[PDB]
RNA sequence: UGACUGCUCCCUAGCAUGCUACUACCG
RNA sequence: GCGGUAGUAGCAUGCUAGGGAGCAG
């Protein structure tokens, strides 16, 4: 109750995910490694590895979740259709959808 | 009798509008769209026939298209 | 079920049976006809059901496929189905204005954009031969949609202005003749 | 179903008992006869229904073992196309920057939503209307998130190409509207 | 491009239980 | 003479599995 009301204070931009650098195999990645929250606080992860060998299959689908990796390689976008708060977008084009009407 | 008629044949002409490839101009599928969304909820049927007149127009001005003549003449429209 | 063989062995042996109990006879005659019949008997009634059931669900089979076929058959034909449909109901409306713009448009005179419906905005179509000229056109005014419009404008394939003096029976026949009348709704 | 272990027994049985009635013997045979024949019978069943038990589940067994085998397969590929996924998305994170940034950090943690925003190297902005263009993006080069952006592209609604000489006033009700303005990073990343 | 639940109807396949029936064995 | 057991056929009952469809938040 009271991080709701002291959360209004400070930036927009420093709420969400937090990332940092680890290894796989030499190479570098992005992943997620704890949160900030509006209500929670600041939390960490407790089983983070940075140094790793090949990575099996639930690590492939924690890591495919993450919008870390998604977000950090693609392309600013500012949005003024709506007021609310833009991160990225993930390809050249934007997509416009529409509704077709019923069967007679 | 004479409005959900007109209603009917409203959705029936967004279908067959929207078969021609229309949506691929965002303006007038945007009109298309308002027009027909306007007649459904109409009260009475004049505002109904005058919309129903301007969705129409927009299939009769498109020369490839279809053909007026070969579907007026199969004993259909007049 | 009377073309099975099973049918033929139980029928002759109910016959058998039956005319040597109604000439009368003792015990063990009787017993041994039961024991020869009730074999047959019950190989006729296992085949009795089995064919009703094989035929049954043979005929659903037929119709599955017929449904199957028919359905796809169907959605392969839906512009034409829905364009024939779409003039059914147009012509069942019976109104002034479309059948109006229907036939204008089926003799030759089609708009170019959105007909407007304020007492204002520009309407602009294409009048292609001189008789449509002297059917719509009379005077200064225009009749399109079961309404009156003000003609300001006529433009011919050449985009040359053409002022409406110059339209004639026979002061016509050399222009350029798709005309394009812009004119708006009068009040 | 024709040649089970007990089917030879059965069926000379059946032959030698059924040949010794056709001989026209006492009662006696007749008796044995029955009997036999209905001890022979009563052990071809089993012999018949058990044989027909285990045959469908055999093939129970073995269907069971096929779709575990494709759903192993599966499995293989989707692990494959991850991995491709993952590794071809690698290759765009502009190592020197975002290096730059991390080492600035206290602990090597940064927030996720200024990574973008400090690192990228494109910028695309879509505008409603006129009026909050001439107000965003204005001109050829323009100024947000404290860094200059020049202008690469303008299309519209239906992606086809927009000059910046018919973005004006007058002609704004003339253009599917959602517009959508590429530019660079000048000076810094492209 | 197609979310999370709840209820109901129809068709087929298998399993379990029960009812009846037909032969056969045993006492 | 009665019962038990072993197959076979028809019928009924409740679950599981598969498919098609309808409504509600």
């Amino acid at each position: 109750n009271f991080n709701v009301l002291f959360s209004t204070v400070f930036p927009p931009t420093s709420f969400g995910p937090l990332v940092r650098k680890i290894f796989v195999d030499g190479v570098p990645f992005v992943v997620s490694t704890g949160y900030h929250f509006r209500e929670l606080g600041v939390v960490h992860n407790q089983d983070v590895n940075l140094h790793s060998s090949r990575l099996s299959f639930k690590e492939l689908l924690v890591y495919a979740a993450d919008p870390a990796m998604h977000a950090a390689s693609g392309n600013l976008l500012l949005d003024k259709r709506t007021t609310c708060f833009s991160v990225a977008a993930l390809t050249n084009n934007v997509a416009f959808q529409t509704v077709k009407p019923g069967n007679f | 009798s004479k409005m959900s008629d007109v209603k009917c044949t409203s959705v029936v002409l967004l279908s067959v509008l929207q078969q021609l490839r229309v949506e691929s101009s965002s303006k007038l599928w945007a009109q298309c769209v308002q027009l027909h969304n306007d007649i459904l909820l109409a009260k009475d049927t004049t505002e109904a026939f005058e919309k129903m007149v301007s969705l129409l127009s927009v299939l009769l001005s498109m020369q490839g298209a279809v053909d007026i003549n070969k579907l007026c003449e199969e004993m259909l429209d007049n | 079920f009377s073309s099975l063989p099973s049918y033929a062995a139980f029928a002759t042996a109910q016959e058998a049976y039956e005319q040597a109990v109604a000439n009368g006879d003792s015990e063990v005659v009787l017993k041994k006809l039961k024991k020869s019949l009730n074999v047959a008997k019950s190989e006729f009634d296992r085949d009795a059901a089995m064919q009703r059931k094989l035929e049954k669900m043979a005929d659903q089979a037929m119709t599955q496929m017929y449904k199957q076929a028919r359905s796809e058959d169907k959605r392969a034909k839906v512009t034409s189905a829905m364009q024939t449909m779409l003039f059914t109901m147009l012509r069942k409306l019976d109104n002034d204005a479309l059948n109006n713009i229907i036939n204008n448009a089926r003799d030759g005179c089609v708009p170019l954009n959105i007909i407007p419906l304020t007492t204002a905005a520009k309407l602009m179509v294409v009048i292609p031969d001189y008789n449509t000229y002297k059917n719509t056109c009379d005077g200064t005014t225009f009749t399109y949609a079961s309404a009156l419009w003000e003609i300001q404008q006529v433009v011919d394939a050449d985009s040359k202005i053409v002022q409406l003096s110059e339209i004639s029976m026979d002061n016509s026949p050399n222009l350029a003749w798709p005309l394009i009348v812009t004119a708006l709704r009068a009040n």
